[PDB]
């Protein structure tokens, strides 16, 4: 493995200027 | 055709408008609205009783804090689209709302819908708007017991009830507050769960859908739109960037239909339904997902995204074991090979 087979969140990917 | 496809063959989104006696029970309903066929067109509008309602009033909500607010900047043409999402500094719903009323991001004025739509896709990578998406929260009052979304009291409470694990926007509320020309792009929801979308208050929420029965071609469409994507991502849909307008899909004979929520609605997707759209102007709504015994084949099968590591992913584990426990041995030895049929409802 290399993650958790649970978890994680909805908000999807999220740049900054 | 077996009844199952014989409901609703068009495969079109319906719209129910249950009693409060109907929409007392979460669970019962949603199976009701799937033997009518619902479920076929991967969307469904349900209008609760007009003496329902979640909230007294939404005139306190100026001091909300939107965290993580995004800039949508969109760079494409011809009906193929990339979106970006800048993360801007916290602010509050009253300096959104003031930006989002402002003539600058002000809704343009138009007829008919038709128009409204046609500003959209003419002008979505202009004036990029800022959408206060993901934000952790509800809006409902304690006492609501109906379709409250911060607990539908589905099966998919399992994941939490048996390891304790918590999934912002999954088994868990969002909040969103939109201005006009922020969307959605095309996606399923994570683990090809089911979502509900009530749009609190505010200016309507348009929405597109393809029948799950057909989410694999809208996939190839988008592989051979966005090669480049496809091949670091099979699942690259799911990091939600990707904008396809309906006379895309329409050129390539992809099925789809089109409706608009209104405030005081709700929006039910289905498992492996893929879904987009866009706000009208300034609105909130909230939403998180939610499961079905017929969601578990879909949630063994849902092709996940791996080249991010934050991503949502659920151990379907408990799942099969408690409701498939013949076949949790098959399935555990990668040889169960179940076909999924997205007419059948759940017998
Ligand atoms: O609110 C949005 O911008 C997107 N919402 C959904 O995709 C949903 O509720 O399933
Ligand atoms: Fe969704
Ligand atoms: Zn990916």
């Amino acid at each position: 493995k290399s993650a958790p087979a649970t978890g994680g969140v909805k908000k999807p990917h999220r740049y900054r200027p | 055709a077996s009844e199952s496809e014989t409901l609703n063959p068009s495969a079109r989104i319906m719209t129910f408008y249950p009693t409060m006696e109907e929409f007392r029970n979460f669970s019962r309903y949603i199976a009701y609205i799937e033997s009518q066929g619902a479920h076929r067109a991967g969307l469904a509008k349900v209008v609760p009783p007009k003496e329902w309602k979640p909230r007294a009033s939404y005139d306190d909500i100026d001091d909300l804090v939107i965290p993580a607010p995004i800039q949508q900047l969109v760079t494409g043409q011809s009906g193929l689209f990339t979106q970006y999402n800048i993360q801007k500094k916290a602010m509050t719903v009253r300096e959104f709302r003031k930006i989002a009323n402002s003539d600058k991001y002000c809704t343009p004025r138009y007829s008919e819908f038709e128009e409204l739509e046609r500003k959209y896709w003419k002008n979505l990578t202009f004036n990029p708007p800022i959408y206060g998406a993901d934000v952790n929260g509800t809006l409902y009052e304690k006492h609501v017991d109906e379709w409250n979304i911060g607990r539908l009291r589905t099966i998919l409470d399992l994941v939490e009830k048996e390891s304790g694990i918590t999934i912002e926007g999954v088994n868990t509320p969002y909040l969103y507050f939109g201005m006009w020309k922020t969307s959605f792009a095309w996606h399923t929801e994570d683990m090809d769960l089911y979502s509900i979308n009530y749009l609190h208050f505010g200016e309507p929420k348009s929405w597109y859908s393809v029948p799950p029965e057909h989410g694999k071609r809208l996939e190839r469409l988008a592989k051979g739109f966005f090669p480049g994507s496809a091949q670091s991502c099979e699942a690259f849909l799911r990091h939600k960037m990707t904008l396809i307008s309906p006379l895309m899909l329409k050129k390539y004979g992809i099925p789809f239909d089109k409706v608009t929520q209104e405030a005081g609605e709700f929006m039910i997707t289905f498992p492996y339904g893929y879904h987009a759209g866009f706000n009208h102007g300034f609105n909130c709504a909230e939403s998180t997902n939610f499961a079905t015994r017929r969601w578990i084949e879909y949630g063994k099968q849902a092709v996940l995204c791996s080249c991010r590591k934050d991503m949502v992913k659920i151990s379907m584990d408990v799942f099969v074991r408690k409701f498939q426990p013949e076949r949790y041995k098959l399935w555990k030895a990668g040889k169960d090979n179940t076909v999924i049929d997205h007419t059948l409802p759940t017998p």
